[PDB]
């Protein structure tokens, strides 16, 4: 499960 | 609590400094001491689109008489001097297996307005499941039939009218659905004026005492910008002081991380000044 991206 | 003009002096002064941006970076994203338990249970982990965007237990939306978990939070913004509360439910972009719970929330609370601040995909990756059918099709989600009765594209958003039918009971409910497609994740709106017009349009579509359902992909970044802006519009029109940091903190006490980036905060602060100065008389 992934964190909410703040970059591409 | 000073005045609109004073708060506006302080905001423009602080944008120049810039202390307003330092104080933003100092603010907690997640309020310390607020329990997050349900969101991390084994049966619920894959019901969160992102591992680190989770509702607090105290403000998490519960389905009426239904134990199913949904990643959604009540967010209410008070303007006490105006005896006003603007209610929201802030949620993530539904996953394939969470469409049933999303529509259950809409049904439970007979919500008439959904504001979606994301495209379905970005850069080849899915950011929100398409939880409504392309007209004229009808979709089943968890014993709700959904159809899109009207679909019209403006510059910056799509306006859709949806019909929700409860298959158990035969009852139906209509929802206005606004999809803002000109605003990428972790960025600012493509056009500031389209954004401000859209916020004021949303304000005009509110039904008394009814929460507006707002979502993006995670339900915190673009949603937080919109909520901050609606709050500020209400305050400017009533000649009441605006402290964006207090507004962001207030949102964050109800859903962690609202307003994702410094660039978004700076955008909203500048837009607040812009609206104040556009409207200013003498």
């Amino acid at each position: 499960f992934s964190a909410y991206p703040s970059e591409e | 609590a000073d005045t609109l003009e004073g708060s506006m002096a302080q905001l423009k002064k602080g944008l120049e400094s810039g202390t307003v941006l330092i104080q933003f970076e100092q603010l907690y994203r997640k309020k310390p001491g607020l329990a997050i338990t349900f969101a991390k249970l084994p049966q619920n982990l894959d019901k969160n689109r992102y591992k680190d965007v989770l509702p607090y237990d105290t403000t998490r939306v519960l389905l009426q008489g239904n134990e199913d978990y949904i990643n959604a939070s009540y967010v209410n913004m008070e303007i006490p001097a105006a005896n006003l509360v603007n209610k929201y439910i802030a949620t993530q972009g539904p996953l394939p297996h969470t469409c049933a719970q999303f529509w259950q929330v809409v049904w439970d609370q007979k919500l008439s307005l959904i504001v979606m601040l994301t495209t379905l995909t970005e850069r080849g990756r899915t950011k929100c499941h398409q939880y409504w059918p392309d007209p004229p099709d009808v979709m089943n989600h968890g014993g709700f039939h959904i159809q899109c009765q009207s679909e019209d594209c403006t510059i910056a958003y799509v306006s859709r009218e949806m019909l929700v039918t409860n298959t158990q009971t035969g009852e139906e409910h209509t929802v206005t659905h606004l999809q803002y497609v000109a605003w990428p994740a972790f960025g600012v709106p493509d056009d500031s004026s389209d954004f401000l017009e859209f916020v004021n349009y949303v304000r005009s579509l509110r039904v008394d005492s009814e929460p507006v359902l707002v979502h993006s992909s995670a339900g915190i970044g673009r949603t937080g910008v919109l909520v901050t802006m609606e709050t500020a519009m209400c305050l400017t029109e009533r000649n009441l002081p605006i402290y964006p940091l207090d507004i962001v903190r207030k949102m964050r006490d109800q859903r962690a991380g609202m307003v994702q980036t410094s660039s978004q905060y700076k955008f909203v602060c500048e837009a607040i000044l812009r609206v104040y100065e556009e409207g200013l008389v003498q």
